[PDB]
RNA sequence: AGGUA
């Protein structure tokens, strides 16, 4: 992972560090970031009403 | 809220008014409770003091 | 999905929801609805066996009320061969599975918003309009036999508004396509009025403004409150032996 | 709105015999006939009343002294 | 068989006694809401409150009769809205968990009108419900009459109920990201910028903090003023310099007077806190302790948030 | 007591993405000007963005045509990243004509004098028959912010004709916004940023226009505070 | 396009010390906007006078104890950074601080110029016990803009002066504390505005709407050159 | 019946 990683010039550690939109200070030690595969599952709120 | 027909009607129609107030009455469920007891052969009534 | 396991062709070829090209050859015609293969010679029985036509299903209720829709994901002259996949169905593309969505995703607390489980969501989400269902319900109105008389499909209701009117077609259906919300009507039904009985107030009133009883009862099939959408198809049922309808 | 009772329990320090004379204190408020004693930011009756009890000016005693006097002067 | 019910009599209590004037839907977080308020959602709103609704518009006379206002407010026009605010204002909502286990399940809130879907509940309050965000359903109460509402307010108040009911430390205590906002406001470096400056008060603090002139964590020298209840119960104000970091500083504006220092300058663990918030609510009272647990949990989810506490794959 | 950032040079390493630099700009600024222009330009940009559109072979969204290899939803989808600049007209109607084989694409699109396709290459979908034939009018207005089609339908109560599609308008021209403050060396005062704004739009916006209309809607809102109604 | 400003801004205030100030209605995300803009502003520039170097007439470092005084060093340098002092004339101005006789020390002992003016006239800077019972130091006042730590001055001092000049941190600026605070507002029936509450406690040289209003002022005055 | 806590 770590090799692919560089591969895609990208920090190796897998954590960037972000800035806030809020105030645009960016957070004390980076932060985990990544594409993740996210599910949207049978259970949506208008249903639940 | 639950059972009383009477009650829920004349709460239905003090909030339309625009008052705030119950009848106690009696739940619909406890008649029902109390005619079926009464289909048996078990005698249960209402006593006042 | 970015991160897969390789299950993912496997599940989605074999799985019913994916047309699959049972015998190669050349895409001789692309459509959305349609997908006519002309098959390969080596592969033709003897005789003209001619083109092999896959129609693809669309928006199509399933048992969860979602819908399920097959869109060709091939083009013209692209030549295939068994098991290929001709069309993505739902949750698939490119013959993978492809249940949800791919995206950039931070591992950080942010003002409490996520706080147990929580998701903090993006608006460039919805914008993008990703992670947006289409649910395709189902609705009945059914033109029973009663006792007081056999019930009816029109468009004029009693006493109902012109709104209502609007929508539908001269046989009392809602038009293909017609967009309606909570509460408006889609089927005209009306069941024959029985015997009414009336307030003494209800009788002064009648008196005065020169109204009487009508003598059938609206029962047009509304729309449930709370749900909105198009109409995208209609159905209509009648039994053999009973006369059919415009709309039919 | 008010977001504590405690004040008002610390008047009357049973805090269920509260509940009944605040909601007496209310329903009068609501039911035509008293007027208000404290200012209102367009309230229902229930704040009112917490804060009527919470400045002492309406307890059991005084709910019950007042529905005394009226009696008086409506059976004149 | 229909006498014989389990679990006890259905008709009656179980199963179910079905109830009016009640709605059901999925919780979020509600991290901008105060303690006795809790995010209800507009339609909700409008169809719990359908009855008073039609009450006041006929007060206002906006409606000549109920089935008029029926009709306004199934069109759902802007004018039906303010009296949905006016009567929500104070009317306060009873807040259900699905499984009932202790009195906590069920508890009032002032309902605040959201555009949405979801029931916002304060966060403070997920740990008696026992209910975390992951699809969990909580069902909303009306209490109708006059004596219902008061007895909601007196009651069934998430304020009035800041103890456990099995044991005197307080249930509504911060429990995960306020916490670790906290323990990583207070907790202590080695080395960080801006160690040994001297400051008076923590406004200078937060001031050197927000700045970027110093670190959220750094041992500082700081004249601040504690206040000791003492004597009577009168409030004695003693100034003096603590060695403590900018983040304790600052955590410590938060607290209200009337706390040792003591509580504070010290890293803060889950524990730390449900006793300081004890000590709190011991020596100053209800309204101290509810507005200090909002201000706490308000900050935490703040320092927290500009943390960045991330868990990768080197952690 | 302060310098003044000035407008200075603005490159285009591409046609979407634009580098825009202030120099003169004092120190403890540089984050101040950046974060309040990324959220002006984020959140009140206006730009021209689809709105409805009227498929003259259809009735809804979830039907398809002949010799289309592209659900007529795919179509709005489509439409929706469609990058088009109106100057004149607030709301404009094009029409779309073309019959045949091939891949119909944004320049396909009747051009008025007053509507600019700046992606002409935007494929809108593909015919895939000979004599299938798509007639479309396209309607596009200008807006701010993002207004999808479930607020102005509760504000026409259900269009009358069915014969029209809406769709979600992203009227949104920029998609990202980034800014750098490095230490801006110049021999007049020794503390001194400049501001490195990278601006990845979709060409309906120029960066000039871009950050003037930021400042702008900023000094707006700062007007209120200038002056204190007490 | 259309464009919304905010209407009927409300402020509460507490002496010239601590104003909340909210207002409504912002658009989205408008009120973190503003709020940070003028926090920053505030904080990290803002023209003011503060206190830079000081003197003690005994020993001259800046940790260790002063004979006649029951006050170190360090916490009577800390008095003067809460000192409020206003300025209206040349930039870089000298106090004579010489008083004798035990009691608290205050700002009111300060001689008065009639380029300095003290906002604080009953302000602890020291306290003078029996031993010798006087004290004695000049302090230097500046203008300045923002905040600056001695232990930054002293890295942007090259220029060295004898032993005696006791560096002290600046508090340029006239505000204590600046905080916003975004919620969601109503106007209509869209909910997507939000209140935004400045609360700012200021040091008295200036009242809290006019530090606000200036503030704004230095924002608008850096952006007219983007606007034409 | 399956699914949710």
């Amino acid at each position: 992972i770590k090799e692919l990683l560089k591969l895609g010039d990208l920090p190796t550690s897998g954590q960037i560090r972000l800035y806030d939109g809020r105030t645009g200070e960016q957070f004390e030690r980076p932060v985990t970031v990544g594409y993740m595969y996210m599910l949207k599952l049978n259970h949506l709120v208008d249903d639940k009403m | 809220k639950s059972d009383d027909v009477n009650g829920r009607t004349k709460m239905y129609k003090n909030i339309v008014d625009g008052n705030h107030q119950m009848e106690p009455g009696m739940p619909e469920s406890f008649n029902v409770l109390l005619k079926e007891i009464r289909s048996l052969g078990i005698n249960i009534e209402l006593e006042d003091e | 999905p970015l991160v897969g396991t390789g299950m993912e062709r496997a599940v989605a070829v074999d799985s019913g929801v994916t047309a699959v090209a049972k015998r190669g050859g050349v895409v001789q015609y692309v459509d959305a609805s349609r997908i006519v293969i002309k098959v390969n010679e080596d592969e033709m029985y003897p005789g003209e066996a001619g083109i092999d036509i896959y129609n693809l299903t669309k928006y199509t209720r399933s048992n969860q009320n979602t819908c399920i829709n097959q869109m060709p994901c091939v083009s013209l002259g692209e030549p295939v061969e068994r098991g290929d996949v001709l069309a993505d169905g739902p949750s698939t593309d490119l013959g993978e599975l492809a249940l949800g969505q791919n995206m950039r995703v931070a591992f950080m607390p942010w003002n409490g918003y996520n706080f147990e489980d929580s998701i903090l969501v993006s608006e460039r989400v919805v914008q993008e309009d990703r992670f947006t269902t289409i649910h395709i319900q189902e609705l009945a109105c059914v033109s029973r036999d009663t006792k007081l008389g056999p019930e009816e499909i029109t468009a004029d209701i009693p006493n109902v508004g012109e709104a209502a009117l609007s929508k539908l077609d001269e046989s009392g259906i809602v038009y293909i396509g017609a967009e309606v919300t909570g509460g408006d009507i889609l089927v005209g039904k009306v069941t024959p009025k029985g015997e009414t009985q009336l307030t003494p107030e209800e009788k002064l009133l009648r008196a005065i403004f020169g109204e009487k009883a009508s003598d059938v009862k609206d029962s047009s099939l509304r729309v449930p409150n709370g749900v909105s959408g198009t109409v995208i198809d209609v159905q209509v049922f009648t039994r053999d032996g009973v006369e059919k309808d415009k709309r039919a | 709105a008010r977001v504590t009772v405690q004040d008002a329990v610390e008047k009357i320090g049973n805090r269920f015999d509260l509940v009944l004379v605040a909601a007496r204190r209310a329903r009068q408020m609501q039911v035509g006939g008293k007027d208000p004693l404290v200012p209102e930011e367009n309230d229902k009756t229930t704040v009112i009343a917490l804060r009527e009890i919470e400045e002492g000016l309406i307890n059991n005693q005084i709910l019950d002294v007042r529905e005394r006097q009226e009696q008086q002067e409506q059976e004149a | 068989d229909m006498i014989k019910g389990k679990q006890g009599r259905f008709r009656q209590n179980l199963l179910g006694k079905r109830v009016d004037y009640s709605g059901r839907s999925v919780i979020t977080v509600g991290p901008y809401l105060r303690l006795h308020q809790c995010g209800l959602p507009k339609k909700m709103a409008l169809e719990l409150f359908k009855p008073f609704i039609y009450g006041k518009l006929e007060l206002r006379g906006l409606a000549t009769t109920i089935k008029a206002a029926k009709k306004m407010v199934e069109r759902e026009e802007a004018v039906v809205w303010d009296i949905l605010d006016e009567v929500i204002r104070e009317h306060p909502v009873l807040l259900n968990r699905a499984p009932t286990l202790h009195r906590l399940g069920i508890q009032a809130f002032e309902p605040v009108l959201i555009e949405g879907k979801a029931i916002q509940l304060h966060p403070l309050v997920c740990a008696a419900y026992n209910a975390d965000f992951d699809g969990d359903q909580m069902a909303v109460h009306v209490p109708l009459t006059l004596e219902a509402q008061l007895e909601a307010r007196a009651l069934m108040m998430s304020t009035n109920n800041i103890l456990s009911p099995a044991n005197g430390e307080p249930i509504i205590v911060p429990s995960q990201d306020v916490v670790l906002g906290l323990y990583y406001m207070t907790r202590d470096c080695v080395n960080a910028k801006g160690e040994g400056m001297v400051l008076t008060g923590p406004k200078e603090a937060e001031r050197l903090y927000r700045s970027g002139l110093a670190s959220l964590h750094a041992r500082v020298k700081v004249r601040i003023t504690e206040y000791e209840k003492d004597a009577n119960g009168e409030l004695v104000a003693k100034t003096s310099l603590k060695d403590t970091t900018v983040g304790r500083a600052i955590l410590w504006m938060i607290v209200p007077k009337g706390l040792p220092y003591s509580i504070v300058n010290q890293a803060l663990g889950k524990k730390a806190i449900s006793k300081m918030l004890n000590t709190c609510y011991r020596i100053l009272g209800l309204k101290p302790t509810v507005i200090f647990a909002d201000q706490i949990m308000y900050t935490g989810f703040a320092y927290a948030a500009r943390s960045g506490a991330s868990v990768g794959i080197d952690d | 007591e302060f310098l003044k950032p000035r407008l200075v040079d603005i490159e285009q390493v591409s046609s979407t993405h634009a580098k825009v630099t202030l120099e003169p700009l004092e120190r403890g600024f540089g984050h101040t000007l950046g974060n309040a222009l990324r959220r002006i330009l984020l959140s009140s940009m206006p730009g021209c963005a689809v709105t409805e559109v009227e498929i003259d072979g259809v009735l809804h969204e979830y039907s398809t045509k002949e010799g289309v290899q592209e659900d007529i939803l795919e179509i709005l989808l489509n439409l929706k990243g469609l990058a088009v600049r109106v100057q004149g007209k607030d709301e404009v109607i094009l029409t779309l004509n073309k019959s045949g084989i091939g891949p119909v694409t944004a320049a396909d699109i009747t051009h008025d004098g007053d509507v600019e396709i700046v992606k002409p290459q935007h494929v809108i979908c593909h015919l895939t028959d000979e004599n299938a034939s798509i007639s479309m009018r396209i309607k596009v207005q200008r807006g701010r912010g993002y207004v999808p089609a479930s607020t102005r339908i509760h504000s026409e109560e259900d269009e009358r004709p069915i014969g029209r599609l809406l769709v979600d308008a992203c009227y949104s021209p920029v998609e990202r916004i980034a800014y750098n403050v490095e230490a801006a060396r110049v021999e007049q005062r020794t503390d001194l940023d400049k501001l490195v704004i990278e601006m990845e739009t979709n060409g309906t916006i120029d960066p000039e226009e871009a950050i003037r209309r930021a400042a702008t809607i900023l000094a707006e809102q700062l007007e209120a505070f200038v002056d204190l109604r007490d």
